[PDB]
């Protein structure tokens, strides 16, 4: 019963990895096209190179 | 042993609906902004935030 | 004189194009619920001000 | 009398310049879609005004 | 009536003091890229105005 048990939330662990893997790589594009935004911030100088940072 | 066991499926139910209910708001919060973008209020970044979220 | 109100209404001119952009742009929105009624008072008679100028 | 509005232009003269500098430096990020048309409409206004005053 | 404009001037030679010492007192930290030349051209231009007034 027991590798019924672990098998089972092998399974499920591997489902939740993947939602995550989604989630992060969105949250890498949103904060990617932040940056630049940022950095054409910086491009007129509105703000400073550590925000950008 | 048995009672916790028990009362894991209780909390397990409640955090499952709770977390529902906030997808369906994070949901429409994310199709307002949308629209907000297509009326042309609020720059892309936003937007990618509440992709995000 | 006449070149100053000449000029003068141009001013409002503009104005009233923004205002106008402004709340098209909300209620566009708006069909989807754009952040409240409130805000949608809050445009339409700015327009109505402009109007009158 | 012309003394004093030689003066009053002369102030007009320098709130051009701001809202002129601000509205070019808002249009070269605005090429990247900076922050929408929205404060592009609060710019291109705002140096009608002072080009009105 | 002189005295009240012998008054009123110097209000205005106060608020030049202000803006004037403001845009020293960015300028001396805007050689190390004070946060961005925005706040440097609305300094500089408020110094015109109260220079103007």
């Amino acid at each position: 019963r027991s590798v019924v048990q672990t098998v089972r939330s092998s399974f499920n662990n591997i489902n939740a990895s993947i939602s995550s893997i989604n989630a992060y790589k969105q949250a890498v594009v949103s904060a990617q096209s932040s940056l630049d935004a940022m950095e054409a911030g910086y491009s007129v100088g509105t703000r400073t190179i550590v925000d950008v940072l | 042993n048995t009672a916790t066991a028990y009362f894991n499926v209780l909390n397990a139910i409640d955090v499952l609906s709770y977390t529902q209910a906030q997808k369906e708001a994070i949901y429409r919060q994310l199709d307002q902004t949308t629209q907000r973008f297509n009326v042309g209020l609020v720059a892309i970044t936003d937007v990618q935030n509440a992709r995000a979220q | 004189t006449l070149m100053e109100l000449r000029a003068q209404r141009q001013q409002a001119e503009a104005e009233l194009k923004l205002a106008r952009v402004t709340y098209s742009r909300q209620q566009r929105l708006a069909q989807t619920q754009a952040v409240s009624q409130q805000d949608l008072d809050n445009a339409a008679t700015e327009m109505a001000v402009k109007q009158a100028q």
